[PDB]
């Protein structure tokens, strides 16, 4: 019964910056990066199948 | 003052690099003259350049 057995969380949207270290004027760079995470809920609200 | 050289800057490059090159500068120098002296002296008697 998912939205109670595993939660998703998301901090900041993708986000682009320019580099000036090596952003010569005849070149360029460019760095990104996004943050998020997540954690499981009740334990009691799933079940797993297998072969035995 | 005097300016010796002008140096060479800059070239043609290939579009596909990604930096340039650093040239060889100019020159100047400093200079300086000097003052010279002329001088003399004569002598003569009395009595004689008075009756000449």
């Amino acid at each position: 019964a998912w939205k109670t057995a595993y939660y998703a969380v998301e901090k900041r949207p993708m986000f682009f910056e320019q580099y000036e270290g090596g952003s010569s004027a005849w070149c360029v760079k460019y760095q990104f990066g996004a943050e998020d995470g997540g954690f499981v809920g009740c334990c009691e609200h799933g079940r797993v199948l297998r072969i035995g | 003052m005097k300016i010796a050289d002008y140096g060479q800057l800059g070239e043609y490059t290939c579009d596909a690099k990604c930096d340039a090159e650093f040239g060889e500068p100019g020159n100047i120098r400093h200079l300086e003259g000097k003052t010279y002296d002329y001088r003399g002296v004569f002598c003569f008697n009395r009595k004689n350049l008075q009756e000449a």
